RNA sequence: UAGGUAGUAGGUUUAUUAAGAGUUAAACCUAGCCAACGAUCCAUAAUCGAUAAUGAAAGUUAGAACGAUCACGUUGACUCUGAAAUAUAGUCAAUAUCUAUAAGAUACAGCAGUGAGGAAUAUUGGACAAUGAUCGAAAGAUUGAUCCAGUUACUUAUUAGGAUGAUAUAUAAAUAUAUAUAUAUAAAUUGAUUAAAAAUAAAAUCCAUAAAUAAUUAAAAUAAUGAUAUUAAUUACCAUAUAUUUUUAUAUGGAUAUAUUUUAAUAGUCCUGACUAAUAUUUGUGCCAGCAGUCGCGGUAACACAAAGAGGGC
């Protein structure tokens, strides 16, 4: 069984009541104009409780279950305003218990229906300042960085990359005033990485999760036989796992272990070079029935899943 | 792409990636999904009508339905059996839509660089976004564990920024900013005692949240908190604004303004050559939406962000950001498998 | 390329273009027996100045020719035989042996 | 289509690649040693037995394999110019060197192939030999007796 | 119900059921045959493609004009 | 080019958008029929490069798959190149200046870069 | 379709061929050979893929497009040349047409195009610039192969505008920085009298890009040659220098009146009783008119017919 439902408040509200002809009104906007509260001369919502962004790390993000869909506070001293049968705001008979203690967790939840969605940690300017100057100067490893400041190495390197692109910035005057103002309220909007804080700590185990492992598979062995991590992976024919996890912490390009030769084995020419010529040859050695376009292969133009790829330029080709 | 119409309807009551007021409403008084005493079909169907409105929209269903992948990435933490906490399901299908997180369009709006997808799309189609030094305009670009992606700061101010009054409607509010101001010295002129009385008891409750009462402090610092008659005395009156005489010239408008707070400026344009709100204050309800990606690095100085990976699911945390709990994503994953039968 | 230096048989542009042929010679005024023109004028601006494409293309074939102090004479394009193409030239022979020698 | 993932996914065919050395050659000592071998008998036996008479008018036994002596090949094919011709002329000269070339580049493909071909047996033998120690020590490691074993119930008497 | 007997371009002979209110459907009409039966006319397995042909539209469709070979009002 | 063994590019890849494979074919076959071999492929359209590259002095560079080995026993055994595929074998290093013709024989050019060998 | 076969099954020899064999021709012998696991006969059909469609898969379907193979070039047979042809050749005959009336020529299943048939499938286009093919010592010539464009939503893909936005006036002393601005007055489209909406929808405001305009200009191709082509792309007075992942920024030479081209945004179609997503109601019709994939709907409160409002798909 299904119908059409309009999207009501869950929460009580004051419904629309005897109403002049000529208002033609709502009762799913004077709902909203409950939410916002009034309207100043110019063009904000002071009353409401999400309408200035916080200023102390902490996310001030919508609680319409624990407030009973009561958003307005007092713009000065953030004390609970309610609409009352005058129709003016004015203190609520009674304290709300649900929004004094908070779970910490929830304070993090920016929606209220989903708890497995949270918000991340903001870096200070510091950290990433000492992660800058630790790989680059002092020379560590991301690794070792990584395993000090509890941060996944893929992050560390990001970090680097961008700090770089903050001192070039600074180098040349490029960071305006208006970006300082916005960078600055945005850093008091989130809560701050604290490398210490062990919950704050991002975890440094996971690999990603492969397909034929997926499965389960199921041994039957003598009742006093030892089967490890190893045994299973020689069972799955699969490196340990401990392995894999070893082999992706030396991919980043600071990182410890990062080699590439392996592959400086394919013999290339590059054709000589005349004056007035506008392109070079460059030419790669290939394997007879590996090298070429094959013929009779699948026409996928006139397909949905049509192959669409980008060049050098960014310019949208088909493949 | 589909074209925008009554994405912000109140009755249907769908959440869209964007920062605006309706939107925020939709979301403030949904209360989840209601899924009690339909049929498999009609839960299918409402799991895929409010996930949909959210994550890509702006994708036609069939689009949708080629894009689509049924096969969905988690990681596995080696030390989880080495912690001894009790250990938490891993939500594997709030990954429905997670091949949508790598487009170019979505990774703008999940950094904060446009204040919605549907804006997110002109930005890259207008030109004014790089990925790693290139100018990509095409928003179905895809990006890499790597990538670099940039854009062009005016046009992120111009999206977490408040929206540019016009000069006309700047002037009027010039017009009851000296009105109000005109009374503020009228009360402080004929009973100083209690306006300075009020104006310390104001500075009580402040919390802090308020930076006001620490410039406050400096201006008693300029001048115990002991009542001071030089005050009233100082102040003065603005002279008011005759909207006719001062109208389609801005520069005669932007000299006869002096206050305290607004100098030689109208509201809102104290450099009309900007396009937003000057001096740069964050845009109306902000707070709500403000969410740090997992999967991205944000540099707001430079308005550059990062692709670190693709989002993946762990235990007790997706990377997907959504508003819907595992169920509803469950239903949606359900209806797709099979092409809606 | 450079501009070759005129010769005794090709004195001028218009003794250029009567010695190449293929009705050459109706674009006299074009060039302005201007010996630079010929010789820097690519096919963009030749196109812009009314030469057709198989003109164009011959002049400048011919223009190499003659930087390179290669021939520049006229070469003739092919024909059908007076009997006609080989697919019609039994009809067309069958039809002029009975009309010419019964 | 489905039939791809036989074929590692590839679409489309390419053509058989041609094997420059059409025969066996005199080298490939493996391949001579084998023709060589006696033809079994019986069951499984290929040829007509001692007493059993051939079809009138056919050959009892197989043709003879056509082994390829690569010296012999490259000296009928490719063969050196005789002698030092005077190639005063502009266009003797280019076909001297292309001559010259030619030459070269059919030489070096001869004794390359037939060197890959002695290569690849050669490899194939060493690594069938260690598959097969390594599936002797394999096996070894399965016959240990391990403490585990003291827990499996047995009957080895009856 | 109005019916129709048509001689098809191949010879075989069929009974069509003319769609919508008001047909102007007459005999030596040219008219278009598809697939569908008429469930309660019994032997009458096919529709005659209204706005197709001779067959017009129908007059003042509003609704599922393409169903009924209604061009659309301006 | 003469003889029924011949070296030419076969085209693929879209209209406007062509792309070549270097293949050994029968003189009579289609030009597309699928050949004797394929030693090769053939992008005739330079990579781009950037504003900055340019001043850098980056050169554009077409990129060419070739069995080297391969095309060596084919031209050994009579196979003839297309004057296209000549120009390429000639600027690989295959062939030399004795495969030149009249008309694109660079006797005086000066060399800018000079053939090289690498390991990539 | 239950019996079929009579060079038929096998043996020997000659002829013929580069070559085996009742493959063809000649001779002489044996009585065999095939068949209810389907012979013989009849009907139908070009075959297939690392191609397309579908499915969890085994499979099933197609055989247009890409590729491989076969056959044919109005019909039949025969011959010549040749390594290879019962050749799109030649010979004779058949059918049709034509003009030169000859033991004549032609046969569009080459391209374009026309009539016909059909529910239904396009230009009597451009160029040999590219890749090939033929001829030539070369210069070069030829190429409806081929490359391009035209027609056609037949298929696929991208784009096809974002942020803000529920009213308008009057209103208020005569710079330690204010601040929950507050009052009146008028106006307020369809539906509806409250969980009944249409509706942030519209207008309006802010900011853009496309196109245009201007300059510039690759690449397909080089020794030279560009059909496509009014090229793509880029830049927004043009050029230059310096610094400057990108990019940015400063300053310069010339260029206009301290500033510097202009500037957008009108979607259709089906559906809302159940299967099956569609609750805001209302009018007409009255077992009629009509709807219908299935169950069924319609006899005066029709959620199903025909419509308005509202709503759901794509
Ligand atoms: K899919
Ligand atoms: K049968
Ligand atoms: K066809
Ligand atoms: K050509
Ligand atoms: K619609
Ligand atoms: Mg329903
Ligand atoms: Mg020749
Ligand atoms: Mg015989
Ligand atoms: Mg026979
Ligand atoms: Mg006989
Ligand atoms: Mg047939
Ligand atoms: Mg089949
Ligand atoms: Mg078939
Ligand atoms: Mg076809
Ligand atoms: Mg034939
Ligand atoms: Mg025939
Ligand atoms: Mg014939
Ligand atoms: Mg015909
Ligand atoms: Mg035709
Ligand atoms: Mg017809
Ligand atoms: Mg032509
Ligand atoms: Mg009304
Ligand atoms: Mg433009
Ligand atoms: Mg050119
Ligand atoms: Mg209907
Ligand atoms: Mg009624
Ligand atoms: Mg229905
Ligand atoms: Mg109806
Ligand atoms: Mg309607």
């Amino acid at each position: 069984f299904s119908r059409r439902r309009i999207a009501y408040p869950f929460y009580p509200f004051k419904k629309l009541g005897r109403q002049h002809p000529k208002k033609h009104d709502t009762n799913l906007k004077t709902a909203m104009r409950q939410f916002l509260g009034p309207k100043n001369y110019k063009g904000e919502y002071v009353m409401n409780k999400y309408f200035t962004v916080p200023t102390n790390h902490v996310p001030n993000y919508i609680k319409p279950d624990l407030e009973r869909g009561q958003s307005l506070e007092h713009p000065v001293t953030k004390k609970p305003l309610q609409l009352r049968y005058d129709g003016t705001l004015g203190p609520p008979p009674v304290e709300n218990k649900r929004l004094q203690n908070i779970f910490k967790d929830r304070l993090l939840q920016p929606f209220p229906s989903n708890p497995h969605c949270k918000t991340n940690y903001v870096l200070s300017p510091q950290l990433k300042q000492s992660i800058f100057e630790e790989i680059t100067v002092e020379g560590l490893s991301a690794q070792q960085v990584s395993q000090k400041y509890g941060l996944k190495i893929p992050r560390v390197e990001a970090i680097v990359k961008l700090v770089s692109v903050e001192n070039s910035w600074n180098r040349r005057n490029r960071v305006s005033s208006d970006l300082k103002t916005m960078d600055e309220t945005l850093y008091r909007m989130f809560p701050v990485f604290d490398s210490d804080a062990s919950f704050k700590r991002e975890n440094l185990s996971e690999i990603p999760v492969p397909q034929k492992t997926l499965a389960s598979r199921f041994l039957t062995i003598a009742e006093s036989e030892p089967f490890g991590p190893v045994d299973a992976a020689h069972v799955l024919e699969l490196e340990p796992a401990v392995e894999t996890l070893r082999n992706l912490s030396t991919v980043g390009e600071h990182s410890s272990g990062h080699q590439q030769s392996t592959n400086k084995n394919t013999k290339v020419i590059y054709g000589e070079l005349v004056e007035g010529e506008r392109s070079q040859y460059k030419f790669t050695n290939a394997k007879v029935g590996k090298v070429g376009y094959r013929y009779g292969s699948g026409n996928r133009d006139n397909k949905k899943d049509r192959r669409i790829g980008f060049n050098k330029l960014g310019q949208m080709v088909y493949i | 792409p589909r074209k925008a119409n009554l994405l912000k309807s109140l009755a249907r009551g769908r959440v869209r990636t964007s920062f605006n007021k309706y939107n925020l409403f939709n979301l403030y008084k949904k209360g989840g999904v209601d899924l009690k005493s339909k049929s498999l079909y009609q839960q299918k169907w409402t799991a895929k009508q409010e996930t949909r409105a959210y994550h890509g929209e702006h994708l036609t269903e069939k689009r949708w339905q080629t894009v689509f992948k049924p096969k969905l990435d988690s990681v596995a933490q080696l030390d989880a059996s080495l912690r001894g906490g009790e250990i938490k399901e891993t939500p594997f299908l709030l990954q429905t839509f997670a091949v949508l997180e790598k487009r170019l369009d979505f990774a703008l709006f999940r950094a904060m660089f446009a204040s919605s997808v549907r804006q997110a799309r002109q930005f890259i189609l207008h030109g004014n976004v790089r990925v790693n030094g290139v100018k990509i305009k095409h928003p179905s670009y895809t990006l890499k564990p790597g990538d670099m992606f940039s854009v062009k700061p005016d046009k992120v101010l111009e999206a977490l920024g408040a929206k540019k009054p016009s000069f006309q409607e700047a002037l009027k509010i010039d017009k009851t900013q000296i009105v109000l101001w005109n009374k503020y010295v009228k009360e402080a002129k004929t009973e100083p005692k209690e306006v300075w009385e009020k104006k310390l008891e104001n500075f009580e409750k402040m919390s802090d949240s308020n930076p006001k009462k620490l410039q406050f402090q400096e201006f008693l610092r300029q001048y115990s908190l002991t009542f001071d008659p030089k005050w009233a005395k100082n102040l003065k009156y603005h002279d008011p604004i005759k909207l006719s005489e001062l109208e389609g010239d801005e520069p005669k408008a932007r000299k006869l303004i002096n206050l305290p707070w607004q100098k030689n400026y109208v509201y809102g344009r104290q450099d009309p050559k900007k396009p937003f709100f000057t001096p740069w204050k964050p845009r109306p309800f902000l707070s709500p939406f403000a969410i740090l990606p997992h999967h991205l690095e944000i540099s707001f100085k430079t308005c550059h962000a990062v692709y670190l990976r693709d989002p993946v699911a762990r235990p007790g945390q997706s990377e997907v950001i959504s508003p819907f709990d595992v169920p509803v994503h469950e239903r949606a994953y359900m209806y797709y498998l099979r092409n809606g039968k | 390329s450079t501009i070759p230096k005129p010769s005794d048989q090709v004195p001028d542009v218009d003794a250029f273009l009567n010695k190449i042929g293929r009705n050459c010679n109706e674009l006299k005024d074009t060039f302005e027996n201007n010996w630079n023109n010929l010789f820097q004028w690519d096919s963009k601006i030749l196109k812009e100045k009314g030469v057709n494409i198989q003109q164009r293309k011959y002049i400048l074939k011919q223009v190499h020719n003659y930087r390179n102090n290669r021939p520049i004479h006229e070469i003739k394009l092919g024909k059908k035989s007076f009997f006609g193409g080989e697919r019609k030239r039994k009809a067309f022979t069958a039809k002029w042996k009975a009309e010419n020698k019964q | 289509g489905k039939g791809a993932a036989k074929y590692g996914f590839k679409s489309g065919v390419f053509p058989t690649t041609r094997s420059i050395l059409k025969s066996p050659t005199t080298k490939q000592t493996d391949i001579i040693n084998k023709v060589k071998s006696p033809k079994p008998k019986g069951v499984l036996g290929i040829g007509y037995a001692k007493g059993v008479k051939h079809p009138k008018g056919s050959h009892r036994l197989s043709p003879k394999v056509n082994f390829i002596d690569v010296d012999n090949l490259i000296a009928k094919t490719v063969a050196e110019p005789q002698s030092i011709k005077s190639s005063n002329g502009s266009a003797q000269k280019v076909r001297l060197q292309k001559a010259e070339l030619r030459r070269k580049f059919l030489i070096e493909a001869f004794r390359k192939e037939e060197a890959r071909l002695l290569h690849k047996h050669e490899y194939l033998q060493k690594r069938t030999k260690e598959l097969e120690k390594a599936k002797e020590l394999e096996l070894e490691k399965l016959n240990k007796e391990k403490s585990s074993d003291l827990t499996i119930m047995t009957l080895d008497k009856m | 119900r109005k019916a129709c007997r048509v001689r098809l371009t191949n010879g075989n002979v069929v009974s069509a059921y003319i769609p919508g209110e008001g047909h102007d459907a007459q005999e030596h009409s040219i008219v278009y045959v598809r697939g569908g039966r008429c469930q309660d006319l019994p032997g009458v397995k096919y529709h005659v493609i209204r706005g197709a042909g001779d067959l017009s539209g129908v007059v003042n469709r509003i609704s599922s004009r393409s169903k009924y070979g209604a061009k659309k009002p301006s | 080019t003469c003889g029924l063994v011949r070296i030419r590019l076969a085209r693929f890849g879209r209209k406007n958008s062509p792309v070549y494979n270097i293949v050994v074919a029968n003189s009579r076959k289609a030009r597309d029929a699928k050949p004797i071999e394929v030693l090769g492929t053939y992008v005739p359209v330079p990579s781009p490069v950037t504003k900055r590259e340019l001043k850098r002095g980056v050169v554009p560079i077409k990129d060419v798959k070739l069995d080297f080995d391969r095309t060596k026993y084919w031209i050994g055994v009579g196979a003839q190149p297309s004057e296209t595929v000549t120009k390429l074998l000639r600027k690989a290093g295959i062939l030399n200046d004795a495969w030149a013709t009249s008309k694109n024989s660079n006797v005086n050019r000066k060399v800018v870069f000079e053939r090289m060998e690498t390991l990539e």
